[PDB]
DNA sequence: CGTGCAT
DNA sequence: AGTCATTCATG
């Protein structure tokens, strides 16, 4: 009877439908422990079972969207079944009855054998028919996915899925903070983990938040240990929270100008989890995918609000440099609104790498065989300009020296904040000839002259192979000699470059250290300074000609 | 992962690094061949390539590419530009590449690029590439491990002071202006035999600098300070005549500028000095040179005072300049300022020169000589030669069987072996009269090496001839 | 100011 | 196939 309007108890698909309720009954068996553990099984045969540790038909029960012999009529998987086979073990027998199609019993509920002592336990095990389904073929994946993210928040329960076509098999158990791990599992990091607990008048809010170096905001809610796909009125409290508690913190000691919203959420990933007390459960309409209780607004931004005006004042790292992110966020996000270097994907001013590179040809390679993650190129066309010897006038009328004082961010001279920059390491990677050591030479001395910080924080570094098994020392070519000179690196392929210096993990790159800053003031302004003597004389003196 | 220098250290091995190499290898001149390393390359490669004077022209970018490819690791456009340069006779005293073609102009206008135009040697060119078969000068290996390449050209002319250079590195720069070709010769031949001579002498020969462009050139004194330190200011001055227009105006003529001014910037200077009435007196300027003859009219107005006018525009204008000597060459791996040491090291360059070149002859008149002995003997003895060569099992039995039974040595036994049998067809005199030039070969050349002397007077002989073939003084002197 | 090998 | 700018030294 349910049997012919399918789409109304289950929407039936090809196969969202046939996955459904496999949803039903294994959300019902779940419901089941509740009041603690279920396996469910892929057979050969292609049928399904499930199985727990009177209990039996409140089990085959189904259409069953909740948690926190006798009946049959209307177990939907029954009457979308051809044949199911169902099975319990109570009091110290077994019992088992199977019926066909519509579920008209093929035979009466009878003892099948003796069961060890008074250990209960419920199985189904079924096969939805082909006629009413347009595909039959259980996947494991979507079932594992299912089963898996349904375990977090069933800290009474441990779930299992074995696929004897495949032979493999997991199984789920977990002890909120864990579930922003496994949403963050393959991404870069930007914040550690931030856990807020609190109780307030009957509600139990749970929250966990990390922020990542993506764009597109994450955010899972759960009310009463069920999804809110729709969010609702407690997820509208934890963005109104965060959005006015950092803007809070930006104005305050902070930075603000006097005189954002969505910019805080960027790359925000969070799961949010609340305890209502089921009297005062509301949701919209038909379906409970959207909390519509009005009081979780209020209590969500009050614990959640409170905890974390403490947690950002508590550390200024992971704090004020988070709001300029925002900033950052606020300034693009209404220069499309106004649309209306080769950049890295994501902005993580912790892992971000610029590189300078000698030539836009050479850009080119670097482009081509760079992370774009964490990696921006930098193409410097021509000799930088000696920051030494030319006017801060025109030193700051050029276009190489300028766009690295916008694409750093920092800005330049005095009016320099190193907190405020974009990368965690500037690397110059010239040619390994002479005209690249020259470069090297003029960017060095600018650093030194106007950026002199980020020097000094070991922030500036230089970027290949001499020999082909490769070596770089006259020495290492004779240990492989138990053969190729490199020329240039457009003797190089982006596929080599990588391998060779772009990678962090194949790769080695000086790392400027201002040592003794007197004795280094010392050689900048004698080796780039107006003055020809002392130069000269430097040279006849350190040069051997021979 | 990561290893420290200091800023200190860093800045040291790399301004280091590239300082050698700028003055080493790139903008000063060698002083005894007088070119930078891109234009002995340039030079190298097209006489490699059998580019020279007595053949069709070759497209400049097929030449180009071959420096490239095989010398000069470096950007078309620069190799482009110094071979253009080396062919414009403007910048150059004595051209060492013909180029057919839009090579620029006075007007300093721009060459066709590589693409167009097509180049050669001048056949003064083939002068300074003299005799680079003979193993005359040191050669290195190319960036590239691959070819030899010469470090200093065989110089059979004076190049240095022929055409000058310029001349920008670090911690120095160089400023040596051309002289005329007959002239430093003159001044060179005086030196060689007298070699302690003193400036005030070699300038009887050798009066001062002579601009293809022309001019009149004066500073007696700062031209002999210049010779004498390598550093002096003189002045340069247009040739200029006036004429006297209809109607009781005049008129300035020009027709030579000073050395690497631009004409039509020079041009337009005056005309901005008129424009803005700086001076009174200029009715118009004009431009009016022509493909053959440069010839600028400055148009006066009635009672205009022609000496101010005249005067201004050598004062406020490039009408007259000063030009600063700053001669700096590369001696001995190592930057000099210099007219002694050049000239000195020019002359023992030229003597190992000539000493290599001889030996290296000697020793082929000889490996011939040799040979012709053998062969001279063989005839005495051909019928059991040929019999020898017919019981012998191969190449190599051969060879021992004639060094065993008849003495020859290996290189000539080598030679018999290999001689093609028509050859058997075959007077001894012939062979004698080739043993007798030979030797003679031998003791002119043997004689060279073990007395100096003759060996300098080849080197006067053959610069005389350089000067009698490549012309008169273009620019005036005075006190 | 512009020169000439370099980027 | 021109055009744009920078190094370096010098007067
Ligand atoms: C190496 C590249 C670098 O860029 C260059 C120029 N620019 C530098 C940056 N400016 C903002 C715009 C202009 C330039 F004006 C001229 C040349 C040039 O003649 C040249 C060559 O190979 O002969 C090569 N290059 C040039
Ligand atoms: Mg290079
Ligand atoms: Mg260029």
């Amino acid at each position: 009877a349910v049997r012919k309007r399918p789409g109304m108890y289950i929407g039936s698909t090809d196969g969202a439908g046939l996955h459904h309720l496999v949803w039903e009954i294994v959300d019902n068996a779940v419901d089941e422990a509740l009041s603690d553990r279920i396996d469910v099984t892929i057979n050969k045969d292609g049928s399904l079972t499930v199985q727990d540790h009177t209990v039996e038909v409140i089990f085959t029960i189904l259409h069953a969207g909740g948690k926190f012999l006798h009946g049959v009529g209307s177990s939907v998987v029954n009457a979308l079944s051809s044949w199911l086979e169902v099975e319990i073990t109570r009091d110290g027998a077994v019992y088992k009855q199977r019926f066909e199609n519509g579920g008209k019993p093929v035979t009466t509920l009878k003892k099948i054998g003796t069961a060890p002592k008074s250990k209960t336990g419920t199985k189904v095990t079924f096969m939805p028919d082909a006629t009413i389904f347009s595909t039959t073929d259980f996947k494991y994946n979507t079932i594992s996915e299912r089963l898996n993210e349904s375990a977090f928040l069933l800290k009474n329960v441990t779930l299992s899925l074995t696929d004897k076509r495949t032979d493999e098999a997991i199984e789920f158990h977990y002890e909120v903070q864990d579930f922003v791990s496994y949403l963050n599992e393959d991404k870069e990091i930007l914040t550690p983990v931030l856990y807020f607990e609190g109780e307030d008048n009957g509600f139990q809010v749970e929250v966990a938040l990390q922020y990542n170096d993506g764009f597109s905001d994450n955010i899972l809610s759960f009310v009463n240990n069920v999804r809110t796909k729709d969010g609702g009125t407690h997820e509208t409290g934890l963005k109104s929270a965060i959005t006015k508690v950092m803007n809070d913190y930006a104005r305050k000691t902070g930075l603000l100008k006097e005189k954002e919203g969505s910019d805080y959420r960027e790359g925000l990933a969070a799961v949010l989890s609340i305890l209502v007390p089921e009297e005062h459960l509301q949701f919209e309409g038909q379906t409970k995918d959207k909390l519509g209780s009005p009081l979780a607004r209020p209590v969500v931004d009050g614990i959640v609000a409170d905890k974390l005006t403490f947690f950002l004042m508590e550390n200024g790292e992971l704090a004020s440099n988070l709001i300029r992110k925002a900033i950052k966020a606020r300034d693009a996000r209404e220069a499309a609104r106004k649309a209306r270097l080769t950049p890295a994907q994501s902005k993580n001013p912790a892992k971000n790498e610029l590189y300078l590179v000698e030539g836009d040809s050479a850009g080119g390679s670097a482009k081509q065989g760079r992370d774009r993650k964490f990696q921006a190129i930098l193409p410097l066309r021509g000799k930088v300009i000696n920051t030494a010897k030319a006017k801060m006038a025109d030193i700051l009328k050029n276009e190489e020296i300028n766009t690295m004082i916008y694409t750093i961010g920092a800005g330049v001279g005095a009016d320099f904040s190193i907190e405020d920059a974009n990368y965690d390491k500037i690397i110059i990677m010239t040619d390994a000839d002479t005209d690249g050591a020259h470069i090297q030479t003029l960017l060095l001395t600018f650093f030194y002259r106007y950026m002199r910080p980020l020097v000094e924080a070991g922030h500036v570094y230089i970027a290949p192979p001499l020999y082909k098994a490769y070596a770089w020392t006259d020495g290492e070519l004779e240990e492989l000699r138990k053969l190729q000179r490199y020329k240039g690196l457009g003797e190089m392929n982006a596929d080599q470059l990588w391998e060779t210096t772009m990678n962090p993990e194949t790769r080695t790159l000086i790392r400027v250290t201002i040592e003794d800053l007197a004795r280094a003031e010392r050689r900048v302004n004698v080796l780039m300074g107006d003055k020809v003597e002392p130069r000269r004389k430097w040279i006849e003196d350190n040069v051997k000609f021979t | 992962n990561i290893q420290n220098m200091s800023l200190e250290d860093i800045m040291g091995e790399r301004f280091g690094r590239y300082s050698k190499y700028i003055i080493q290898d790139r903008a000063l001149p060698d002083i005894r061949d007088g070119l930078k390393p891109v234009q002995r390359r340039i030079l190298y490669s097209m006489n490699k390539d059998s580019n020279t004077f007595d053949k069709s022209y070759r497209k400049s970018a097929k030449s180009v590419g071959n420096i490239m490819g095989n010398f000069h690791p470096h950007g078309d456009s620069s190799i482009y530009d110094a071979m253009v340069r080396m062919s414009q006779n403007w910048k150059n005293r004595e051209i060492l590449v013909e180029m057919h073609g839009n090579n620029g102009s006075m007007d300093g206008d721009p060459p066709a690029a590589m693409r167009y135009t097509e180049a050669r040697l001048s056949e003064i060119a083939g002068y300074l590439l003299q005799d680079i078969e003979k193993k005359t000068v040191p050669f290195a290996w190319n960036f590239d491990d691959t070819e030899k390449e010469p470090t200093v050209l065989p110089a059979a002319f004076p190049n240095l002071l022929v055409n000058g250079s310029t001349g920008i590195s670090a911690g120095y720069a160089t400023d040596i202006p051309p002289h005329n070709l007959a002239e430093v010769i003159d001044a060179a031949v005086y030196m060689i035999d007298h070699p302690t001579a003193k400036i005030d002498k070699l300038m009887e020969f050798l009066p001062g600098p002579d601009f293809p462009t022309g001019a009149i050139i004066q500073g007696r004194d700062e031209i002999k300070k210049a010779y004498e330190t390598g550093k002096g200011r003189v002045v340069v001055r247009s040739k200029t005549e006036i004429e006297k227009l209809k109607g009781g105006k005049e008129q300035i003529v020009i027709t030579e500028i000073p050395y690497e001014i631009n004409k039509a910037n020079l041009v337009k200077k005056i005309d901005d000095v008129r424009v803005n009435n700086k001076v009174a007196g200029i009715a118009e300027v004009r431009d009016e040179s022509d493909r053959d003859g440069l010839r600028i009219a400055i148009e006066l107005k009635k009672d205009a005072n022609t000496e101010l006018v005249l005067n201004y525009l050598f004062k406020y204008t490039d009408l007259q300049i000063n030009y600063n000597f700053n001669m700096v060459a590369i001696d001995n791996f190592t930057p000099r300022q210099v007219i002694v040491p050049i000239l000195s090291s020019y002359i023992a360059h030229r003597r190992e020169v000539i000493l290599a070149r001889s030996r290296f002859d000697k020793e082929k008149a000889e490996k011939r000589l040799h040979i012709v002995e053998g062969l001279i003997r063989v005839i005495s003895i051909l019928d059991e030669v040929i019999a020898l060569i017919r019981a012998s099992e191969n190449k190599a039995d051969a060879k021992e069987n004639l060094k065993v039974s008849y003495d020859f040595t290996e290189e000539q036994a080598e030679a018999i072996v290999t001689l093609q049998l028509y050859r058997l067809t075959n007077d001894v005199v012939v062979l004698q009269e080739e043993e007798a030039e030979l030797r003679e070969k031998i003791a002119m050349l043997a004689a060279i090496i073990g007395d100096e002397r003759t060996m300098y007077n080849l080197m006067k002989k053959e610069l005389r001839e350089v000067k009698k073939k490549f012309t008169p003084r273009l620019s005036s002197l005075e006190d």
